[PDB]
């Protein structure tokens, strides 16, 4: 657990956890004499590495009782179950062979998005899914009266703002955005967020966050991008 | 709870408290506002008459429907039974193959009626559907012992009614007075509220009289009456 | 195997590995499979590999794989032969290259520039069929050749 | 449906994800008889050029572009001015296919 | 106050007496001599406050739809229902839940709870209840003061349990499987009925009857599947229920008023069809194949 | 959006002139993911037979 | 709608939303340059409504929860708790009657319930709980859909009250013994058995066999005292119970497990002893006495 | 179980993995009537909305979500006030099927 937030002399308290962590790798340093002790730490790292499942399944089986049967495995490991939102094509589907699964689970569950085209990933224990196109519910509003920092930096498909670290910005959610620069950039206001970046510091360098987002059309869908095979 | 809402008056002034200082004194834009808020308020009053408008005791026409559709009991069954039907019997009598009514009778129903045209006896009067529903609140619980049955029987006939016996698999209930019409007619869909155990017969007696016999609680000479249980047919023509 | 340490500073090495270990998922190799068809001119099946791979977290399945060349063990003609029926079990081996228009015009090189394509499997009779399933009167001392 | 925002400019261009399809509108104005034209280009390939628009129809139903319907509302059918369209008296609205056969059957 | 709730409903104030109602205010305010046509500074304001307070009243509907399981809908169609602490099966619709919270006739109110209860079991596809509360025994081989159950499906732990629950003691059960049970050491035998199927092939002998000329009968195979539909609905022939004209008659006119049918013919498979009736006991169901059913027009 | 000139600015708990308009005008404080603290087993079980034990 | 009443609750509103949707509308009627600000007429007309009717929105909202048991608190809490029968008692408050109203919606009247009951009363050293619900009179001679009980001790008053809490009108009562009680000034006649306890005596005769282990086999007046304990505790034969080779073989056997027995002898005192079939009439019981049991090891 | 802790803001939201989901939860204080009330979504679906917080049952069994028990309690039973309910002398606690079927067989 790393909690972050902001604490002022009146108001309330704004933490929260940015980030749950088992520990990666640590070390303690001098400069002078200090000692500062860098730690790293693991995201899912137990599921990443120790998860591994055993599956015969059958035919007709629908397409995702089983990745409740994969999440089996990975909850083995201490991961908890997010949001699932399969792809339409996805969710209709059905079998004609039977499904192999010996080795690793995540090596597999890449091979699962790079073949149907959709995302998972582990966020702080919780492991979530959303489809290229789309994304999960829940806005954020980033302004110049709400946390904002410089340009909604504009970009080939969405954007990317930078903003006070406070902590409810999570990947695979919408951001609203606005300023008085991304009106004559014409770019909308709600983007998915696919990318998230936390630096910061007590004394000196401030709390920010960086997002990265790529836009929602008028279809409700993600600016994907061209997927290069 | 307690009073869920005030006045109208109370609450648009305790807004129009808000108003600036340049305006505290402006009649005709405080009783502008005051006009447009007060419509407002005024509107959503309405609903505190959402509150007890369902309780049992004195709920009426919708309000008591909505109350035995949630506990399951509907106005209406079907029944072997020729409702009286809304007409003339060609003044002083007609032959006819209908029975006709006279503007007070719970059997109000006309030849074009839908729950008429397939048998359904409707339940118009709110005091006696009242008490079918709160019947049915036993039935709901499965309050089947006889310390509860004689409270049933109180509310959907009076205090002089009483279960008689416990025959195997047969029982016997009075209201303890002479019914009306009305009474008389509803009785069939008093047995389909009442709690008796699935499996087990409902009987009436005869002359809705107290029952006579020894003990502490009956009827006497004066008042009481021999026993006679029969078929109130609830559920059956035969 | 990913993530050796830790959620975010992921070593320069885990996500080189990794890359290497998804190209090495890519790969095709045997998988046992269902005869669905046999072509009319013996040497081409429809056939219904029995495996999926892991989609979705959960089966999915790829399509059954169309003008499949059957392979009997011939040389010129001159060999021993297989009575091939809809519903019997054979192996798949994809090769390391395809070979579409090396049976389109038997002048020998298929279309862009690949390497082991799932397009590029061939049918073999000896590989398919599962241990549960009991092929009976295995003769362990004479050679035996079956009409049944 | 969506509401398309227009600048306070006589001569704009912005693309929007209609259906799926990347459309890239542009709007000019035409001070000689006061009027706004749009210019249309599905996947880089100006479809349509040089259309006036009008409120209360759908300004793509003769092209058959498979992108919605396109079309400019407005408190009493007021018609779109150059001081007009910019502030929102008269607004331009996309909807889809789809959408508008719910209203039809509603 | 003929307006909110009234014996009737929740009745409406119209958006016309909302305006007029402000518009009498703004008259007492300003004078005879105001103007508020709909065009005005004054009357745009009436309008946007009178569409205000209609919103309100449209709350206020709202508000008493939501304790009527009528149009009650979702979650709290549920909270209703926990008055009798009924539950939702998987998957059922707003339609279904509110036909039991409601027990629309059922034609016995009584025995209700046991019947909804025991629908509301995991697995159970179909299900019935039955009672014989005379002094006799009836027809259909139940004995006096006896209540009787029909499932397909569930563990009979699971429905034997809930049956105990609601069958009194000192009231029998009649039925052709066995559950022991046991609560606080004392076991009651449950007794249910779990129905024997009898595979019934179906041929029956159709005539056209276009109603004016209009919309013609549809096809064999659209009338064989349709009637399989009717007959494997939970809807379907119950227990003891003997195969008769009458019995499929009612069915195919109903579906397609444009037919008649003319000749039913019946029979236990694989046994060629015959006349009916044919006679299902009281443990005995028709099971019917959307093969055998079969369908012929004749001139 | 509270950019417009000519529109008031949006109620905040922040510019409210009082702690009962502040709660109303209070847009909503959003703590990150939280872990609850946990009950020691003989008061957890303790407040279990309270609760849910009638 | 996504405000008001939904399928998952109410969606209460913002009161910022509630002023934007008012400066909103404004714009709609006057133009984007009307003037609204805070300082203005319109904007004090704006925020006066926004706060009204965030007001109204969280009335709505209460009226909305307080037509859920879960959710009411006080004399509307009583009003729903009127539909499930349940006054609140005086000074409880709404936490307690809100717990109140979570109850069983079926009834809780298991012979199991009830012989717990019976165990639970004072001077009831005794008790069982008999059912005949089929529909021929079993061999006990208890009449068909009957429960019958059979008690010792504890008062007749208390008892009855106990049976007619718990047997419910239609079913019989099999028994010896007559109960008048009062309830509502309503005598029953409530039937009873107080078993007749008739004094037996009791002989057997047993081989001793060493055990695996090398233990002593037990004395005699140890085996004759360890039966006594068995024979007048809980698990003592009841009424209509005939003393057999069975029962005190199995007796014997279970707490001696060293030692065989070869034969049962019981009879009546002072009638000597017999065969071991001690035939019990249903009202009958055995008795017994510490002295009035004779062991005796055989070589 | 678990205490969830209660921030001193009229309208506050969090997030918390109950049962393996993320529930995120939603309290707002309701002034009208001076009480709590809680918004449930499930994993970014909202599921409950607009109940109130009362003490002493549990706030999540009609619903059948599968996430366990969501209760508050107090010393002596009070309500849920402004208050009361940040200062903790009233508590929300969740509790897990498996305790509670623990504690109930105990």
């Amino acid at each position: 657990m790393l909690e972050v937030g902001y604490t002022p002399p009146g108001g309330g308290n704004n933490i929260g956890i940015i980030a749950k962590g088992k520990i990666r790798d640590y070390q303690h340093d001098r400069e002078g004499g200090d000692i500062i002790s860098t730690v790293s730490c693991g995201d899912g790292d137990k599921a990443y590495r120790r998860a591994t499942i055993s599956k015969t399944i059958p035919k007709g089986t629908p397409l995702t009782e089983v990745v409740d049967e994969i999440h089996k495995e990975m909850k083995k490991e201490g991961i908890a179950k997010g949001e699932w939102s399969f792809p339409d094509k996805v969710k209709n589907t059905q079998l004609k062979r039977p499904y192999s699964m010996c080795g690793s689970c995540t090596r597999e569950l890449d091979t699962l998005g790079r073949s149907h085209g959709f995302y998972w990933n582990i966020q702080n224990e919780t492991m979530e899914i959303i489809p290229g196109n789309g994304h999960l519910p829940g806005s954020l509003l980033i302004t110049p009266d709400t946390g904002l920092i410089g340009t909604p930096t504009i970009t080939d498909n969405g954007i990317k703002v930078k903003a006070l670290i406070n902590p409810e910005a999570r990947p695979n959610r919408m951001m609203k955005v606005k300023s008085q620069v991304l009106k004559m950039n014409r770019k909308g206001e709600d983007y998915r967020i696919s990318e998230v970046s936390f630096n910061g510091d007590n004394q000196e360098g401030d709390w920010i966050m960086t997002l990265t987002g790529e836009a929602i059309g008028g279809d409700k869908k993600v600016d994907e991008g061209k997927k290069a095979k | 709870m307690s009073n869920l809402c005030a006045d109208p008056e109370a609450l648009v002034e305790a807004r129009i408290d808000e108003v600036l200082t340049q305006y505290r004194e402006s009649p005709y834009l405080l009783n502008l506002i005051r006009a447009y808020l007060s419509k407002l308020a005024e509107t959503s009053m309405s609903y505190c008459d959402m509150v007890e408008k369902f309780d049992l005791d004195t709920a009426v026409g919708d309000q008591l429907t909505i109350i035995g559709r949630i506990l399951g009991f509907p106005r209406c069954h079907c029944v072997c039974d020729t409702i009286p039907v809304v007409g003339y019997d060609c003044g002083g009598s007609y032959a006819g193959s209908y029975q006709l009514a006279g503007y007070c009778e719970p059997g109000s129903s006309w030849i074009h009626c839908s729950p008429y045209g397939n048998s359904e006896l409707c339940v118009d009067e709110d005091e006696i559907y009242r008490s079918l529903l709160k019947a049915r609140r036993y039935q709901m619980l499965g309050l089947y012992d006889i310390e509860s049955l004689h409270e049933a029987l109180q509310i959907v006939w009076g205090e002089d009614a009483m279960v008689a016996e416990t025959k195997v698999g047969q029982v016997v209930v009075t209201p303890g007075r002479s019914l009306t019409a009305t009474e008389t007619r509803y009785l069939p869909i008093v047995f389909r509220a009442l709690p008796i155990a699935p499996g087990i017969k409902g009987m009436i007696h005869i002359d809705q009289g107290p029952i006579a016999g020894y003990g502490d609680g009956w009827a006497g000479y004066c008042g009481g009456d021999w026993l006679c249980p029969v078929d109130p047919h609830a559920y059956t023509c035969s | 195997m990913t993530g050796y340490l830790g959620k975010t500073t992921n070593q320069d090495r885990d996500v080189v590995s990794a890359v290497a270990q998804s190209e090495r998922e890519s790969v095709w190799g045997e998988m046992p499979g269902r005869v669905v068809s046999v072509s009319a001119d013996g040497r081409t099946v429809t056939v219904q590999p029995l495996y999926k791979p892991k989609f979705n977290g959960v089966p999915t399945d790829m399509p059954v794989l169309q003008e499949v060349p059957l392979r009997q063990a011939l040389m010129g003609g001159v060999g021993v032969t297989v009575p091939v029926k809809p519903g019997q079990n054979v192996t798949l081996r994809p090769q390391m290259r395809s070979m579409d228009n090396y049976h389109v015009e038997g002048d020998g090189s298929a279309s862009d520039s690949r390497s082991f394509s799932l397009s590029d499997m061939e049918a073999h009779i000896a590989g398919g069929e599962s241990l549960k399933d009991v092929i009976p009167n295995l003769d362990s001392e004479n050679v035996h050749v079956r009409a049944n | 449906m969506i509401e398309l925002e227009v600048l306070d400019e006589s001569k704009q261009k912005f693309s929007v994800i209609l259906n799926d399809r990347r459309v890239t509108i542009e709007l000019w104005y035409n001070t000689t008889n006061d009027r706004w034209s749009f210019s249309l280009a599905l996947d880089g390939d100006n479809v349509v050029t040089g259309r006036r628009l009008v409120t209360g129809v759908d300004l793509l139903a003769p092209f058959g572009l498979g992108i919605g319907a396109l079309f400019l509302l407005s408190e009493n059918g007021e018609p779109p001015t150059r001081a007009n369209l910019p502030l929102g008296l008269v607004k331009l609205y996309h909807a889809t296919q789809e959408e508008i056969d719910a209203a039809i059957s509603a | 106050m003929t307006y909110g709730v009234q014996p009737t409903g929740y009745v409406k104030k119209p958006l016309a007496v909302h305006l007029a109602e402000i518009e009498a205010s703004m008259v007492d305010l300003f004078g005879p001599g105001v103007i508020q046509t709909e065009q005005s500074p004054l009357g745009q304001l009436n309008g946007l406050y009178a569409d205000l307070s209609y919103d309100l009243d449209e709350r206020g509907e709202d508000l008493y739809q939501s304790f009527d399981p009528e149009q009650a809908e979702g979650s709290r169609l549920d909270i209703l229902a926990r008055y009798r602490l009924l539950s939702r099966r998987a998957g059922e619709s707003d339609e279904s839940f509110r036909r039991a919270i409601t027990n629309v006739d059922r034609a016995r109110i009584d025995l209700s709870d046991l019947s909804t209860a025991l629908s509301a079991i995991n697995g159970v596809s179909w299900s019935r209840v039955y009672v014989n509360e005379d002094a006799t025994t009836d027809a259909d081989g139940i004995p006096p003061n006896t209540v009787s159950v029909a499932v397909i499906g569930g563990d009979d732990d699971e429905v034997a349990q809930l049956v105990r629950r609601y069958v009194v003691p000192g009231v029998g059960m009649y039925g052709n499987t066995t559950i022991e049970t046991t609560i606080g050491g004392f076991c009651r035998r449950i007794r249910v009925i779990r129905p024997v199927l009898i595979p019934t092939s179906v041929e029956i002998d159709v005539q056209s009857r276009p109603l004016k000329n209009g919309c013609p009968p549809p096809s064999v195979n659209a009338m064989a599947a349709g009637l399989y539909t009717e007959l494997t609905g939970p809807d379907r022939p119950g227990n003891g229920e003997d195969g008769t004209v009458y019995l499929f008659r009612k069915i195919m006119e109903r579906l397609y008023p444009n037919v008649e049918v003319v000749d039913v013919r019946l029979s236990q498979a694989p046994a060629a069809p015959t006349t009916p009736p044919l006679v299902m006991s009281f443990f005995q169901m028709m099971s019917f194949n959307a093969d055998d059913i079969l369908v012929e027009i004749v001139p | 959006d509270g950019t417009d000139k000519n529109k008031s600015s949006n109620p905040s708990k922040d510019k409210a002139a009082d702690a009962k308009t502040a709660d109303k005008a209070n847009s909503g404080v959003n703590a990150g993911d939280k872990g609850g603290t946990t009950v020691a087993a003989p008061r957890a079980q303790s407040l279990l037979k309270g609760v849910f034990g009638g």
